[PDB]
Parts: C-alpha cells; sequence; structure tokens
C-alpha cells in the first residue's frame, strides 16, 4: 500500500547500515526499486548484490543488453555461471558476446548439447564457423 | 484500466462479486468459482490471490512468471472449507496443514480439533497414515 | 532451544558417540582414549559415576539396554572386542567379552525388549553377530558371514510389530534388511540408491503408523528416506531429503514425533520433520 514498502525500506536500511555487506537486505531494497522504477539505483544496488545470484545476474545482463553493453553482459553472465548459485541461461548472451568478439564455439556447442533443436544457436554456430573456418 | 477490485484483500474481492456483480439470488459455489477464475486471468488478473494471513506482507514478486509460484503457495483453510462445503473432491491433507494458520510446523491444536469436526461431518477421505 | 546443565566430561579426546538411558537419568559416553564413562545427570548435576577401561583401541559406539534386564551397557570397539558391562549393586563389571571378529566392531544395537536380550554387532570384516542371553548359561552366537563385501558400518532393529527384523548398512553402497526365518537370519531386501559408502542406518520407531520408515545417511551427503506402506509388500520407496556438501555421519529418530536429526561434516545438526502434505522441511539448525 506504498506504506509497508516504506517500512520494509526502513528495515532494509537498518539491516544494511548494521551489516554493511548486506547483499541480501540491499537486494530486498533493490527489488523494491525494481518493483518501482529508478534504473540507476536499482542497477547499482543489484550490482552491489551480485559483486560484493540469478536476480542481480539477470538484472545486470538484461540491462546491459537493452543498453547494448556486451561487456557488462559477458561479465555478469560469466561470473554468475562460473559461481552458479542458481544460473542456467545467461550463457546464451555469453555466446552472443563471444561471437561479437573462434570464441563463440565453446558456448554454441554448450547450447547445442543443452538443447538439440536450437535454430538460433545453430545459426549462431553457423556464423561462428563462417568466421572461424 | 479502471480496476474497481484493486486495493482489496481476497476476502472482500469475493464479497463484492457476490453482492454487486452477481444478482441478489445466487449460489455461493458459482461466486467462488468466478472469483477463482478472476485471479487466474482470462483479460487481466483483477482479483487477489487467496493468501495466508501471515504471508501477505511479502506477496512473492511475480516477475513475468506468477503461475509457476502459485502452484506451491498455500491457501488459508477457509477457501478449502468452502470448497468441501460445496463438493467432495479435494485434498483433505492440504486443508489440514499446520503452516496455513501458524507459520511454525509444531502447533497442531487447531488441526486436530478440525479433523475431529470433519470426522463428525461424515467426511473421512484422509488416509490412515496421515491420521496416525 | 533452552540451555540446561552443561556437563564436564573430564575427557582427553574427541567423544565419538553418546547415548542416554531409557528414563533419561544417565549418559554413557565413549572417546578415543579407550574409555567408556558413565555420567549420572540428575536434576542438573554432572556426576561421573563410573569409568570403564577394557579396550585396546578407540571406542566407537555405546548402547543402553531395556530396564527390565537390568543396567546392561554394550560397548563396541576397534580391538575386535564387544564388551558387555553390567551394574551390580552400584559396581560396573565386565560380564561377557565376545572376541569373535576379524576387524573393528563399529556398531552395537539392542533388540526391542519383546524379542529378548538380543544384541547385534556390525564389524568391518563384513559380518554381523547376534548375541543372545537365554537367562541361564552363556551367550548363543549367530554370525552372519559375508553380509557386506567391504564392511558393515551400522545396525538398527525394527520396532516390534513378532517378526524379528533389523536393518544394516555397509560400505558396499547397499542398505540391507535382514529377517529371521525358521531361526535363521536371512537377507530380505536390497535397497540401492547411494553412490557411495553408507555411514549409518536407523529404523524409525514408528508409532501408530502402518508405514515403516528407515533413514540412511551416506558419504556423498545424500540422505534418503525409505518407506514401505505395507510390511508384507516389502516395496521400499526412497525419498531424497537434502544433499549435504559434507559427509553426513549418523542419523537419529526421535521417540515421540519422528524428527530426524542429521549431522554432517560441517559440524552442525539439522532437524527435519515431514509435513502433512509429504515434503520434508528443516525446522532448526543446531551447530556445534
Amino acid at each position: 500500500s506504498k506504506a509497508e514498502i516504506q517500512r520494509y525500506v526502513e528495515n532494509a536500511q537498518n539491516s544494511a547500515s548494521s551489516p554493511r555487506e548486506k547483499s541480501m537486505k540491499g537486494f530486498l531494497f533493490a527489488r523494491l526499486y525494481y518493483e518501482a522504477k529508478e534504473y540507476e539505483l536499482a542497477k547499482r544496488s543489484v550490482s552491489s548484490y551480485i559483486s560484493v545470484d540469478p536476480k542481480a545476474h539477470r538484472f545486470l545482463g538484461q540491462l546491459f543488453e537493452i543498453e547494448g553493453n556486451v561487456e557488462k553482459a559477458v561479465g555478469c553472465y560469466k561470473r554468475s555461471l562460473e559461481l552458479n548459485p542458481t544460473q542456467k541461461d545467461l550463457t546464451l548472451r555469453i555466446a552472443e558476446l563471444i561471437c561479437t568478439l573462434g570464441r563463440a564455439e565453446y558456448w554454441v556447442e554448450r547450447a547445442s548439447k543443452l538443447f538439440p533443436g536450437s535454430p538460433e544457436i545453430y545459426r549462431l554456430k553457423e556464423q561462428l564457423l563462417s568466421s572461424q573456418g | 484500466s479502471i480496476n474497481v477490485c484493486s486495493q482489496l484483500d481476497w476476502k472482500r474481492t469475493l464479497a463484492v462479486h457476490l453482492w454487486y456483480m452477481l444478482p441478489p439470488t445466487a449460489t455461493i459455489a458459482q461466486a467462488l468459482r468466478l472469483y477463482e477464475r478472476a485471479f487466474q486471468e482470462h483479460g487481466e488478473p483483477y482479483a487477489c490471490y487467496p493468501l495466508p494471513p501471515y504471508l501477505e506482507d511479502c506477496s512473492i514478486s511475480l516477475g513475468d512468471e506468477p503461475s509457476a509460484k502459485f502452484s506451491s503457495l498455500q491457501r488459508d483453510v477457509c477457501v478449502h472449507l468452502l470448497k468441501l462445503y460445496s463438493e467432495r473432491q479435494y485434498d483433505l491433507c492440504q486443508l489440514l496443514d499446520p503452516s496455513s494458520v501458524t507459520p511454525d510446523p509444531l502447533d497442531y491444536r487447531l488441526s486436530w480439533h478440525l479433523w475431529m469436526v470433519l470426522q463428525a461431518l461424515n467426511y473421512t477421505h484422509l488416509s490412515e497414515h496421515r491420521q496416525g | 532451544v533452552s540451555v540446561i546443565n552443561t556437563v564436564d566430561t573430564s575427557h582427553e579426546d574427541m567423544i565419538h558417540d553418546a547415548q542416554m538411558d531409557y528414563y533419561g537419568i544417565r549418559l554413557a559416553t565413549c572417546s578415543s582414549d579407550r574409555s567408556v564413562k558413565i555420567f549420572d545427570v540428575k536434576n542438573g548435576g554432572q556426576i561421573l559415576i563410573a569409568d570403564l577401561r577394557g579396550h585396546e583401541g578407540p571406542v566407537w559406539q555405546v548402547a543402553w539396554a531395556h530396564p527390565m534386564y537390568g543396567n546392561i551397557l554394550a560397548s563396541c570397539s576397534y580391538d575386535r572386542k564387544v564388551i558387555i558391562w553390567k551394574e551390580e549393586n552400584g559396581t560396573w563389571e565386565k560380564t561377557y567379552e565376545y572376541t569373535g571378529h576379524d576387524s573393528s566392531v563399529n556398531s552395537v544395537c539392542w533388540a526391542p525388549h519383546d524379542f529378548g536380550l538380543l544384541l547385534a554387532c556390525g564389524s568391518s570384516d563384513g559380518a554381523i553377530s547376534i548375541l543372545t542371553y537365554t537367562g541361564d548359561g552363556p551367550w548363543e552366537v549367530k554370525k552372519i558371514s559375508n553380509a557386506h563385501t567391504i564392511g558393515c558400518n551400522a545396525v538398527s532393529w525394527a520396532p516390534s510389530v513378532y517378526i524379528k527384523r533389523f536393518v544394516s548398512g555397509g560400505c558396499d553402497n547397499l542398505v540391507k534388511i535382514w529377517r529371521e526365518e525358521d531361526g535363521q537370519w536371512k537377507e530380505d531386501q536390497k535397497l540401492e540408491a547411494h553412490s557411495d559408502w553408507v555411514r549409518d542406518v536407523a529404523w524409525a520407531p514408528s508409532i501408530g503408523l502402518p508405514t515403516s520408515t528407515i533413514a540412511s545417511c551416506s558419504q556423498d551427503g545424500r540422505v534418503y528416506i525409505w518407506t514401505s506402506d505395507d510390511a508384507a509388500t516389502n516395496c521400499w520407496t526412497p525419498k531424497l531429503l537434502h544433499k549435504f556438501n559434507d559427509v553426513v555421519w549418523h542419523v537419529s529418530w526421535s521417540i515421540t514425533a519422528n524428527i530426524l536429526a542429521v549431522s554432517g561434516g560441517d559440524n552442525k545438526v539439522t532437524l527435519w520433520k515431514e509435513s502433512v502434505d509429504g515434503q520434508w522441511a528443516c525446522i532448526s539448525d543446531v551447530n556445534k
């Protein structure tokens, strides 16, 4: 009712000032901003969360992709995958990054083995072969 | 999108359907089913999900996928009571879960008295194992 | 949750296992210092009543017997010796010493009082010995040879329901249930789900339930719940509880409400209780 959300803002602020690291509390406040819409502080708090998780990982990946930020997309996807607390799909945009970079062969073979009837990944590996054959 | 049903908890939403939307002569079951379909979408989900009184604070963030979570969330005993009052096809076990009323899974007083009342109402679909 | 009297064991090494008595007035304790100590904890007062030293190696398990047969305490050990102590007029003396094993005896579990005074000994030589006191005379020994290919880690008897049955888990990755048919212990079932060594198996003391439940912890960390709705059918269904990252050691069921206590190598005890719907949920985390 916009009220309990402000109270949860207060409690997350307290559990963020007391336990400064607070990826979880700060991520609850970031999820509050994402339920609302201030992309700057939302992405910032989610970035604090991921760096210092699929929620912040998809947030960073999709924001970077919608802005065109292949670098941030690859960073977030690769970090999340190699640590994997719950992460499956972002390797797709990792493949797109590696292709836009020979390299995309690893990730396109990965997508091939994870889903055989993959038209998009078949064409992506096709262009990877057309640039690295 | 002028949603009149907004800012109302699940109970009041069903009540509004009963008096205003439906005619003065109606049966409870029909209203219940209509409300149920209302939060199950059509077409917007204008009604509110039946949530336990303790889980309301943080309604799960339905980011692009509401249904995959609703299929694991419990509903307050009242809904199932109404459903059993109407028909004999429902899981008594879900209805009799300690979490529904009180978060902890160690308080069982209410559950047990309710099972006694259900046994006394000629409704004994519960398996021997769970009774024991 | 609440903290009662904290005992001072006056020990010298890691206490590998403990076990209280039927009425909760005493606590046996076993350590790697070749010593089984008895503690009388009554009304919040730690009192060492006896110190029993008869082993050559570490003591792994200690089990109290039913009150009607007296204060009988069994203690297995690394020195292939199963020593049965008995308290007479406040004095603990060794009454019997079974030395018929080729390797370390890892577990001792008494049978329900209905069956008699039976004790099962699981050893690392892959053999289970059943000792039986008939009241008069000595102990009849029935040894089940080649029970497990590598070794036997734990034994636990079924609640009396009288068909004498007990479940044993070994390092061959298989949980086996045994049944006494015509006076002879024969293999009844072979339950396979673990990918590694079974560390401990405990049969639930089912109360008011048609179903029989057994829990098994393993080296890989997967704790499985084995359930058979009908004893006759003997069809056991496993259910994964939680895959702990660290090796789970032993499992223990509560007498009154069937709450499993699981301990892993992460030095923590996680309590699990099955809900009405069926899903197992952790209720508390009691770390060391």
